RNA sequence: CCGACUUACCAACCCGAUGCAAACUGCGAAUACCGGAGAAUGUUAUCACGGGAGACACACGGCGGGUGCUAACGUCCGUC
RNA sequence: UCCUCCUAAAGAGUAACGGAGGAGCACGAAGGUUGGCUAAUCCUGGUCGGACAUCAGGAGGUUAGUGCAAUGGCAUAAGCCAGCUUGACUGCGAGCGUGACGGCGCGAGCAGGUGCGAAAGCAGGUCAUAGUGAUCCGGUGGUUCUGAAUGGAAGGGCCAUC
RNA sequence: UGCCUGGCGGCCGUAGCGCGGUGGUCCCACCUGACCCCAUGCCGAACUCAGAAGUGAAACGCCGUAGCGCCGAUGGUAGUGUGGGGUCUCCCCAUGCGAGAGUAGGGAACUGCCAGGCA
RNA sequence: CGCGGGGUUGAGCAGCCUGGUAGCUCGUCGGGCUCAUAACCCGAAGAUCGUCGGUUCAAAUCCGGCCCCCGCAACCA
């Protein structure tokens, strides 16, 4: 298939941070939106979400789901995570490729502070 | 690509009115088009592949794949990587070419032309063809080659069925019988 | 003589007879030949015993045998001291167990069939017993 | 057997050379690796000579 | 490898030849006497009281050890 | 595509024995004029003359001169 | 007859810690031949598939997984 | 020519039923073993170090086995 | 002499001239890392083509595969490709396992310098278990450690190695 | 708070397969196009990018259904620790533990953290 | 079911020796020589390199199993 095919790529990556019991920020893409939330390690609740699905980030989009959009919510990822004092995280490609909006949205959120 | 507007523009509402369709999308469509022939004979002589490569390359405005076996026999002793095949894929406009100017003027070419088997699907919608003459296609000239090589056409649809291929076929024209 | 073909192991341990019978029910047929001894019971008197009773009914009716030797059994030659490797394979022999249905055949008369199988119980070394078929 | 020992010997001008198997006839090359250096305690090249 | 002799070239060649030959026939010889001193050790090696007697020679088999030959370079 | 490592593909204009002038893009590098294309060709017309081979009892009546 | 009588020294492979024992750290847990228990929390795995403990505690064994594989953990207390 | 018909035959894989296995396991005990806690009882019965040894030909009986003929006051192991 | 299975009695160990098989290697990539992929066997269609070469669809699902014998293991793949590479690295090592000993094995982490990755990280050889012999006497390179009155030297010593 | 949807887990077939029906405002999926960021040992099929016309057909999710998968008692049976016995190459008695297969039956899941649309 | 040596044309033997060319002598067949048969001269035919698999681009040849033939052994008081 295509969901599950991709969701085998990500096991290997995911389950050495769940070794390690490193905070983690997982990014799901779709051909529309761009989704980013940083998980406890724990794997089970989430401290921080931002996504293109909430109005205070899409209103302000020519249009969800291009490189600029990526940058738009990597910036709002860790401006929500800087408060609440998470700092130290890592990356989760979840199975995409480390090239294009996934990787625009990563430096947006490197570029604001947040290590990894 | 002349064909694929004519698709678009006849052939899904000729379909939808003949089947009693209610989405557009469940219209059957060709999504892809094959070319391969299995030379067989490059166990002792690697330059006949090649040959075969240039041959598809000039049928088809493409790169042929050079595909090995997939695992040795001794049947006709071969062993396991040894290139055997040469394969070329068609999605899309080059896809759509190929099958004008196949079905357009190609098929008329062969010598001692009928009709091309209507019973030759697989039971899933997909349609299998041999040529048996690689000089039927204007590409080839009769001096150049050294041979009688065919190919092997194979249109894979998106038909659920075979009538359904059947059908989706004879809209484009295709010599049944 | 019965004897499997192609076994995966040239020679098998001893091992010991204990425990019950597992075939105790006659299916195929109706009338059967069940085991109330215990002992090894070769492939010639499989065979010697089948003989008795396909000709104690002439010709007619069907027989099943529900045994199979499938176990190699070796022996040391005369004059042969002991030690210097394991014996070689002479026989094979199917392990029986009080409660096994050795034979079986339907299409005969009780009483032709009672008396078939008493021809037949003279040449197993192990007791015997008459059993018919019962809808359990 | 058929495979030979031959050493790597350094490339920094100290004498301190790696041990190592190679099979003779498959092309005579001197083999180029990088390797740790702890007299000068930095990598270098490791030409093979016996 | 490179073997050195006096001569212009026709010493050259006889010395050649009158020690490859020389070689090539004393190796046969060499060869024929082992596999005839093979005889008793591999005729009777076992069984009977005899049995020891053959291993007195199985060591002057051994104390032979024939030269092996190198196929020349011309062909 | 993969940058040239296919052969040229440009537009061509090939036309049969009776015209039916047509645009195809293929990799000749010169345009071709041919026989009949799809259009033209007689498997619909000359079916019967196709299976019509055979013909000796006529053949015979007409050497019966008497 | 013959040509047989040949083995191999025993590896004294098993389970040398069992589940509540108090391990310190760096101490082998099992031996195995290959990876019949699985490495979990504060354990590792050595070239052998050798599971030792990483940090001292109790050892547990536990069955999690989604193809029901033993895995070995520690409660480092 | 295709096989155009047939055979009282053999029939691999699949489906139903029936057995066998030390070198088979989609199941699986009793015991034994390892660790923790708790009373009783045991002249420390436990461990470490130091002085002195002897011994390394074992036998039968019970239970689990290999070999043998589920022969031997036979032979080789495990535990008492 | 060494490796794998059973006998071995559900911890370890356990014998016989008991039952079955293997080793004295291989690899400068067949190792490191990053990215990607998933098998055997069958059905229906297809020029030569055939009982099985090559192509397309379906069922199956690891019955495929693992440089090498067997057992255990492997989809997060330990299996199959490609990019860059030398961690097949030097000094150490908490703590364990197994041996009467000689010994053998697993090892987180520390220091110095690297390789891949954007990064978290991984890397002190290969899916693991065979592929091997102590001491003596010598050979080669390095090192003022010693240098039979003194300065050298010969010879020893230490490290690497045959 | 309810309904639907997306991500991340717990849990691992009572949790999966099959068959029938059903959902597009948001979400998801297909989908349009591909010069370009990137790609195929051929192919934008897959990975990637710029997008939004169209569909809910395929996939996915939900509901229903026992035809399979799967879970599975009670009773009996086998085995076995200790202590006795026999006609002792195998069983019996006291006592403790007590399966496997099979039967009646259960069964087409449960749950937590955030973020959306609707009420 | 223990040990060594062989299997190539109709007969007896090379070619295994480091895989890249199926050979020799008698024999057979068809002509010629002769009154005729031999001898002689001319030309030609055949063999899955015992059968089965494996590295090999490639095997009579290298490796392994199977079958057949030829010898030997299977002890002493
Ligand atoms: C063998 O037994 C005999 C000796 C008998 S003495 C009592 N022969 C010896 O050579
Ligand atoms: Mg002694
Ligand atoms: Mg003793
Ligand atoms: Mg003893
Ligand atoms: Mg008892
Ligand atoms: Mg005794
Ligand atoms: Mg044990
Ligand atoms: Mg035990
Ligand atoms: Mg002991
Ligand atoms: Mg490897
Ligand atoms: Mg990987
Ligand atoms: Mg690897
Ligand atoms: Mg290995
Ligand atoms: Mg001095
Ligand atoms: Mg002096
Ligand atoms: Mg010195
Ligand atoms: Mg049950």
């Amino acid at each position: 298939d295509k969901k599950s095919a991709r969701i085998r790529r990500a096991t290997r990556a995911r389950r050495k941070l769940q070794e390690l019991g490193a905070t983690r920020l997982v990014v799901h893409r779709t051909p529309r939106h761009i989704y980013a939330q940083v998980i406890a390690p724990n794997g089970s609740e989430v401290l921080v979400a931002a996504s293109t699905v909430e109005k205070a980030i899409a209103e302000q989009l020519k249009y969800t789901g291009n490189k600029d959009a990526a940058a738009a919510v990597g910036k709002a990822v860790a401006e929500r995570a800087l408060e609440k004092g998470i700092k130290d995280v890592s990356f989760d490609r979840s199975g995409f490729q480390y090239h294009g909006r996934v990787q625009a949205l990563a430096d947006a959120a490197r570029e604001a502070g947040l290590q990894f | 690509a002349k064909l694929h507007d004519y698709y678009k523009d006849e052939v899904v509402k000729k379909l939808m009115t003949e089947f009693n369709y209610n989405s557009v999308m469940q219209v059957p469509r060709v999504e892809k088009i094959t070319l391969n022939m299995g030379v067989g004979e490059a166990i002792a002589d690697k330059k006949l592949l090649d040959n075969a490569a240039a041959d598809l390359a000039a049928i088809s405005g493409q790169k042929p794949l050079i595909t090995k076996a997939r695992k040795s026999v001794a049947g006709f002793k071969i062993r396991q990587g040894y290139p055997i095949g040469c394969k070329v894929t068609l999605r899309g406009e080059r896809m759509w070419e190929f099958f004008e100017r196949l079905i357009t003027i190609a098929v008329p070419r062969i010598r001692d032309f009928r009709g091309l088997s209507a019973k030759s699907f697989d039971g899933r919608g997909n349609y299998s063809m041999g040529v048996r003459e690689q000089i039927i296609f204007p590409e080839i000239d009769y001096d150049k080659v050294d041979r009688v090589r065919g190919l092997d056409i194979t249109i894979t649809t998106t038909a659920k069925s075979d009538e359904e291929g059947r059908a989706l076929l004879a809209a484009f024209d295709f010599p049944f019988r | 003589m019965l004897q499997p073909k192609r076994t995966k192991f040239r020679k098998m341990h001893k091992g010991r007879n204990r425990g019950l019978a597992q075939g105790t029910d006659v299916s195929f047929g109706s009338f059967g030949l069940k085991a109330v001894g215990r002992g090894r019971l070769t492939a010639r008197q499989i065979e010697a015993a089948r003989r008795a009773m396909t000709r104690a009914v002439k010709r007619q009716g069907k027989i099943w045998i529900r045994v199979f030797p499938d176990k190699p059994i070796t022996e040391k030659p005369l004059a042969v001291r002991m030690g210097k490797g394991k014996g070689n394979v002479e026989y094979w022999v199917a392990l029986i167990q009080p409660g096994k249905v050795l034979y079986e055949m339907d299409g005969v008369p009780e009483e032709l069939a009672r008396e078939a199988f008493k021809l037949a119980a003279a040449k197993l070394p192990i007791k015997t017993t008459f059993v018919t078929k019962t809808v359990m | 057997g058929i495979r030979e020992k031959i050493k790597l010997v350094s490339s920094a001008g100290t004498g301190h050379f790696y041990t190592t198997t190679k099979n003779k006839r498959t092309k005579p090359e001197k083999l180029e690796l990088k390797k740790f250096d702890p007299v000068v305690r930095q990598h270098v090249i490791y030409k093979e000579a016996k | 490898e490179l073997r050195v002799y006096p001569g212009n070239y026709d010493e050259y060649m006889t010395a050649a030849t009158q020690a490859r030959e020389r070689l090539l026939a004393d190796n046969a010889k060499k060869k024929a006497q082992i596999a005839e001193l093979q005889s008793f050790v591999s005729r009777f090696s076992a069984n009977a009281s005899k049995s020891r007697q053959a291993t007195s020679r199985a060591r002057q088999i051994d104390k032979i050890k024939l030269e092996e030959v190198k196929a020349s370079s011309r062909q | 595509m993969k940058k040239d490592i296919h052969p040229k593909y440009e537009e061509i204009t090939a036309s049969c024995s009776c015209g039916n002038v047509m645009k195809i893009r293929s990799t000749v590098g010169h345009d071709l004029n041919l026989d009949v294309c799809s259009k033209c060709h007689p498997f619909f017309t000359g079916k019967q003359r196709d299976v019509a081979t055979g013909g000796r009892v006529d053949r015979f009546n007409k050497r019966f001169n008497i | 007859s013959t040509r047989n009588g040949r083995d191999s020294e025993a590896k004294r492979l098993g389970v040398k810690r069992f589940g509540g024992e108090s391990v310190l750290a760096g101490s082998i847990i099992v031996r195995q031949r290959g990876t019949k228990f699985h490495a979990g929390a504060n354990v590792g795995c050595g070239r052998d598939h050798t599971l030792f403990a990483k940090a001292d505690g109790k050892v547990k064994f536990e069955v999690k997984g989604p193809k029901n594989r033993k895995f070995i953990s520690i409660e480092a207390e």
